[PDB]
RNA sequence: ACCCCCGCCGUUAGUUGCCAGCGGUUCGGCCGGGCACUCUAACGGGACUGCCCGCGAAAGCGGGAGGAAGGAGGGGACGACGUCUGGUCAGCAUGGCCCUUACGGCCUGGGCGACACACGUGCUACAAUGCCCACUACAAAGCGAUGCCACCCGGCAACGGGGAGCUAAUCGCAAAAAGGUGGGCCCAGUUCGGAUUGGGGUCUGCAACCCGACCCCAUGAAGCCGGAAUCGCUAGUAAUCGCGGAUCAGC
RNA sequence: CUUUCU
């Protein structure tokens, strides 16, 4: 999981954003 | 090399980025805490001599 | 009306120099918001020891800012003489606003 | 433990049916410290027994943890050459403890895919006298015994 | 049923059966199941043939797959060898293109290991 | 008309109030059970009223900031106790037996240098 | 990887353009493998140098998106 | 022991706290108003084996009450004479020896990033006590005016346009994540896992081939819990989950 | 247990 960046978690623990993780 | 350097990274030069920090003291490039112009080392140094203000022994 | 912010790494030469502050305008004119103690902002620096390569074993250092505020209500001018140059800042700092 | 005797850590009692025997397994269930996810298990798990028998969960729990409970066990022993399985009895305690450690170990080899009923069945089988659990157990108390020409130690 | 090269997606959910293609990850898959319009949720099992064309069309035409991508990331590497570039190289020689280290890892583009002797 | 007592448990701070009467209970502007809603262990914070068979006649207006929700629980657990000691003398001989009103100044220690987190050690390989 | 720009020096350009109006030359050294190689300067031959020496690297068509120093390889052996 | 942090209470203090009380509320402590509470930060109090039972010559030991807290309450800081000819002349300082159109200097470029291999420390895993998607306040140390960037809009996004507030308990980084509620997957090398690789981009920077991080499409490797060996941890510990900082253009 | 040498 926390490795896949087309996850949630992946971008979380990378402190990233994007698709898979949006700003609200 | 430390003489010809402590020099070279005062002069301005071609582009920003090959700017960099200095220990001002102790003459040196790395762990250099921006907020003193001064290596861990010779810090460390001051801190305990009283020579920087409201600097002390953390402990909690 | 009257705002003035207050720091300092010394919290004697502020529960001293601004407390002081207190009397110079309760004697001198009318009211204060009394003294009130602001967050502090710890600073903390973490340094290896030795010179060279002993990676464990360390040593703490923190540098503490702190704040206090002070509130005076009624600017009369019998109030700023003290406040004004009956100087004695020691190493403190002087916020002033409105 | 080489100055003292250790104090028995003691338990917050449950939160649903009263009993410390119950948080004990709640924690044995519990992995990294989800405390709440356990406790949905062996809740939901409880719930499983009423609806699959008439029986009260607690007194099933209660009786299946006793079918558990190793009489006598094998430490291991040095005698100045050979290490010999030594058979002797077993703390309260312990008994307890390896009661709940395997109650849960059996549980989760079983097939069923969802842990609150894995909790259910063996716990179901076990006080029936058949789980898992009980098979890692009269293996324990066999070995022991099976070995009982070395009951002359003890230590 | 079949969609795209020569592929038979099959019983599971379509956008994990799109899937099941070179040139489908579960991006393209959730792209082409509303421009045609049909639920994720439904099996393939039971979805309609108007429903298996919709789709068929689209993805056919859409984007290049199966065995012709397999065909062109070959030609993008074969060109890599061109009169002889870096990347080239790496391809080359089996080693890594993607500016990593070497000394350690680098195991997923090395024949396992081939472990040697040494020292007195 | 007013009951006091202030809990704390690890970063938590309660702030309870009692009242006469009916037995529901406010928290943060919420019942009880809707804010600790699935948490198993909440049933906990109330358990000084089932002592003194305080039950459910009082109400109970809850503002709980601060920390984490199990926290949450038991600073509420020592405010209601404190709460209650306060509006009756009496109400130790019940309560203290079963230390609702002890602190408990368990808290999160400290990372400390060279280990990785506190006492986790770093790993040997003397190899 | 930019694209407000191809980030080219000058002082190779300059002196390519500067060929373009009539220049054949292949004694075209550079030390600037940072370069990408622009629209179509083909033909010619670059010699860049790996931090050692230059070598001639003869540019076509199939290569004009990439950098110079791609083909000026630093290490030996790998 | 004398010092700092954390547990309980008191005093002093009201741009952070509040219907706690009552009033108005476009129902956001937002508005007049109020420090009660919470907190913030300064100063005090509090614990002494002082008190009760038992043992003891005594120190002290077991137990009990009161108390937030007992018998060193919990975490720091703190390292005897000395040992290792330990470590560092590459932080600095320094005795001696050696180089002085070079063992000094400046630059561009490459190298410190090599890869048939071996080891240490780590990350991510190998799944259903799990993975994915959506909704949903748990709260808790620090950073921010060559800065933190709310809010709008364009882009699937990284990011790019604009643009308010904040020298910051006032404004921002900030979403905490685990959890909770619903929905999906149904034991598959899988909706587990995210290596490798092709392609398209964004940003910092003179410049990202050798050598950056990020986003998006595709591609989905080994991996089904690890041989002999072997490591940490005794409680708010381990285990697990996120959060901040320093250095720093970026990484 | 086990331990020759250094
Ligand atoms: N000021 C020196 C610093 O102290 C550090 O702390 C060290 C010690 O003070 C600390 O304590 C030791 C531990 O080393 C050792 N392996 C086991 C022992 N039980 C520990 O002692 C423990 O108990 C004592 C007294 O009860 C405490 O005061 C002590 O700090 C605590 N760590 O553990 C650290 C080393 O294992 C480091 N020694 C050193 O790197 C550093 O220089
Ligand atoms: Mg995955
Ligand atoms: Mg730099
Ligand atoms: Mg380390
Ligand atoms: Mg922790
Ligand atoms: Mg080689
Ligand atoms: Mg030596
Ligand atoms: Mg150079
Ligand atoms: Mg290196
Ligand atoms: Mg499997
Ligand atoms: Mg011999």
């Amino acid at each position: 999981g926390k490795g896949d960046r087309r996850t949630r978690r992946g971008k979380i623990w990378r402190g990233t954003y994007g698709k898979y993780r949006p700003r609200k | 090399a430390r003489k010809a350097l402590i020099e070279k990274a005062k002069r301005t030069p071609k582009f920003k980025v090959r700017a960099y920090t200095r220990c001002v003291r102790c003459g040196r490039a790395r762990s250099v805490y921006r907020f003193f112009g001064l290596c861990r080392i010779c810090l460390r140094e001051l801190a305990h001599k009283g020579q920087l203000p409201g600097v002390r022994k953390a402990s909690w | 009306k009257i705002r003035i912010k207050l720091r300092g790494f010394d919290h004697k030469t502020l529960d001293a120099s601004a407390q002081k502050i207190v009397e110079a305008a309760r004697r001198s004119g009318a009211q204060v918001s009394g003294p009130i103690p602001l967050p502090t902002r710890v600073r903390r620096f973490t340094v290896i020891r030795g010179p060279f390569k002993h990676k464990d074993s360390r040593e703490h250092f923190e540098l503490r800012t702190h704040n206090r505020l002070v509130d005076i209500i009624n600017p009369n001018r019998k109030t700023i003489e003290q406040l004004m140059t009956l100087d004695l800042p020691t190493g403190v700092e002087i916020e002033i606003k409105t | 433990a080489r100055r003292r005797r250790a104090e028995v850590r003691q338990l917050q009692p449950d939160l649903v049916y009263g009993d410390v025997l119950v948080t004990a397994f709640i924690n044995k269930i519990m992995r990294d410290g989800k405390k709440n996810l356990a406790a949905r298990i062996f809740y939901d798990a409880c719930k499983i027994i009423q609806e699959k028998t008439g029986q009260e969960p607690l007194k099933v729990f209660k009786q299946a943890v006793e079918n558990v409970k190793p009489r006598m066990e094998v430490r291991s022993r040095r005698v100045g050459g050979a290490n010999y399985q030594v058979p002797m009895e077993v703390s309260p305690r312990r008994q307890q403890s390896l009661a709940l450690r395997w109650l849960v170990q059996a549980a989760n080899q079983r097939p069923e895919r969802r842990a609150a009923v894995r909790i259910a069945h063996e716990l179901m089988d076990a006080a029936e006298g058949k789980g898992g659990a009980v098979k890692k157990k009269e293996d324990v108390e066999r070995m022991a015994e099976a070995n009982r020409a070395y009951a002359h130690y003890r230590w | 049923a079949r969609i795209a090269g020569v592929e038979i997606p099959r019983n599971k959910r379509v956008d994990v059966a799109l899937t099941y293609i070179y040139g489908i990850g579960k991006a393209r898959a959730k792209e082409a199941l509303e421009k045609t319009g049909i639920n994720p949720a439904t099996r393939v099992k039971d979805l309609t043939e108007a429903e298996v064309v919709r789709l068929r069309e689209y993805v056919e035409n859409t984007w290049k797959l199966e065995g012709e991508l397999r065909a062109e990331v070959a030609a993008n590497i074969k060109r890599l060898m061109d009169i002889g570039c870096y990347r080239g190289l790496r391809h080359r020689r089996g080693l890594p293109v993607r500016g990593q280290r070497t000394r350690t890892n680098a195991r997923t583009r090395k024949g396992p290991r081939k472990t040697v002797a040494g020292k007195k | 008309e007013q009951y006091y007592g202030t809990g704390r448990r690890k970063e938590a701070v309660a702030r309870v109030f009692l009242r006469p009467g009916n037995g529901k209970v406010t928290v943060n502007g919420q019942d009880f059970n809707e804010y600790f809603q699935g948490l198993v262990r909440a049933v906990a914070a109330l358990e000084p009223l089932r002592a003194v068979d305080a039950l459910g006649r009082f109400d109970a207006y809850i503002t709980v900031r601060g920390g984490g929700k199990s926290g949450q629980i038991d600073a509420i657990k020592l405010g209601i106790a404190r709460a209650l000691v306060q509006y009756n003398p009496d109400y130790r001989a019940k309560l203290k037996p079963l230390g609702f009103l002890t602190r408990d100044a368990r808290v999160v220690e400290r990372k400390k240098y060279g280990k990785h987190k506190a006492r986790r050690a770093p790993q040997y390989s003397k190899r | 990887s930019l694209k407000k720009g191809v980030f080219v020096d000058d002082h190779l350009l300059e002196k390519v353009l500067e060929l373009n109006a009539k220049g054949e030359k292949r004694l075209i050294k550079t030390w600037s493998r940072r370069s990408t190689i622009v629209p179509e300067m083909v033909g010619h031959t670059i010699a860049v140098y790996n931090g050692k020496q230059h070598v001639p690297v003869y540019i076509t068509e199939n290569m004009v998106g990439h950098k110079l120093g791609e083909f000026a390889p630093t290490r030996t052996y790998r």
